[PDB]
């Protein structure tokens, strides 16, 4: 997170300014690499 | 070398630090950071005041060293403000290190701490020539 | 070693100073003289406050207004305060260098003019070991 | 080979812990710091408040078992006030111990826990000869 | 070869112990105990008031014993109360013995005595693994 703090933000807003500022709330970032079997050969066959 | 001070007050704006073997002695510093509009503008504002504080005993008299005699105590508050932008940092450091010279010359070499201010004792400016 | 400023208003308690060719910048000077009575005894106690004013434009936006668009001034502003009694006078020098130390150690050498304060900044006292 | 446990809720005076598998029993410390005059000089003083909660279901009237759950919980606790100069602390600690004892010869070795008053008992001072 | 106490004041609830060479230190026990009635239960709850205070005298300055200056007095006063059911007190002992070393070690151990609060100190439970 990057808060920032506008000053004293309610005596503007109560003056009647209009406040404007830059924020970044808590992210989550995640990868999820998930193992995967791979048939490198297969050849003989039988019937059933 | 000097005594390392401890944090005593803990803050994410004030931390206060005071002499584990004397703990008169303090130096606080206080901070303050907002956003501000002066005009078609955003900046940010960092306000720091530094005040340290020694609770000094009087002074001894004359010439006796003697041994066990106490006086009272006196404080000596020495506290400053600062006031700016951060986009403006390094430029604060060339006036706060310009102000120190300018006191030290006026006060450590002078005598105004005596009480006697210099209108002739020559002072400095910020930038260079 | 920089340009040097001359006197506006010299004064027995005030004095203030300004660049010639920028008035803006100024160095103000004032002394306040008291007597305090510590215990059985009387010493003068003075508070020299001194401040530091400079006008700096807010820093221009990146180089697409430029030419004479100019923008208003901030604050750029340091005030500092000394009190103690003049007896002490020597000591009080000696821990203005070590306040200079504090200050410097985490403000100028530090971040602190960012705002984030340094809980494990190195910070000694007057005393020394 | 106790269970130690981390702190929950920090304050600068304030510090709480509790133990992460039994949240129900914690080790609060609290601690307060002023200065005062007693010999027209000034002692720092400190006061430290230390808690421990602990709440343990536990009478189990004679030997059931099974559904015998249903027994209310009960709280214990046991507090600890310290106070004094910090410039005595050395000293101040040897009364810590010798106030360790003193209780022990009450509390841990007699029955004065119980509810009874035990004058016979050998209660000594911290001064040694 | 510390100077034991014996009784000076006997009441119901109250005893106090003084010392005959010097009369300031005292330790006092005063008790107090109630009917507590829970589900299908009943609880003997008593609460232990122990108070250890001594008059010492303020720190002489340093570099002189000299002829007797007589430095004031300052009290200081340990104080620990135990709140509990009596039929649970054999286990009660040992979370009082618990008590004792997770202090020692925040205070007797640490510097906390100074007023430096350590979140870091390592404290244990009464229960063990």
């Amino acid at each position: 997170r990057r808060p920032v703090s506008n000053g004293n933000f309610q005596q503007r807003v109560k003056a009647g300014d209009i406040v404007v500022a830059p924020y970044t709330s808590d992210g989550k970032i995640t990868v999820k690499l998930v193992a995967g079997q791979k048939d490198i050969s297969s050849t003989p066959d039988y019937d059933y | 070398a000097n005594k390392p001070m401890q944090p005593i007050t803990s803050t994410a704006n004030k931390i206060v630090w005071s002499d584990p073997t004397r703990l008169s002695t303090t130096f606080s510093a206080s901070l303050l950071r907002q956003r501000v509009k002066v005009g078609i503008a955003e900046l940010n504002n960092v306000s720091g005041q530094y005040v340290s504080v020694y609770k000094r005993p009087a002074p001894k008299p004359e010439g006796c060293a003697d041994a066990c005699v106490i006086m009272p105590n006196e404080n000596q508050s020495i506290r400053t403000v600062i006031s700016g932008s951060a986009e403006n940092l390094a430029t604060l450091k060339a006036e706060w290190e310009t102000h120190k010279r300018n006191v030290d010359t006026l006060f450590a070499s002078g005598n105004a701490g005596l009480g006697f201010l210099d209108p002739t004792a020559a002072i400095v400016s910020s930038d260079t020539t």
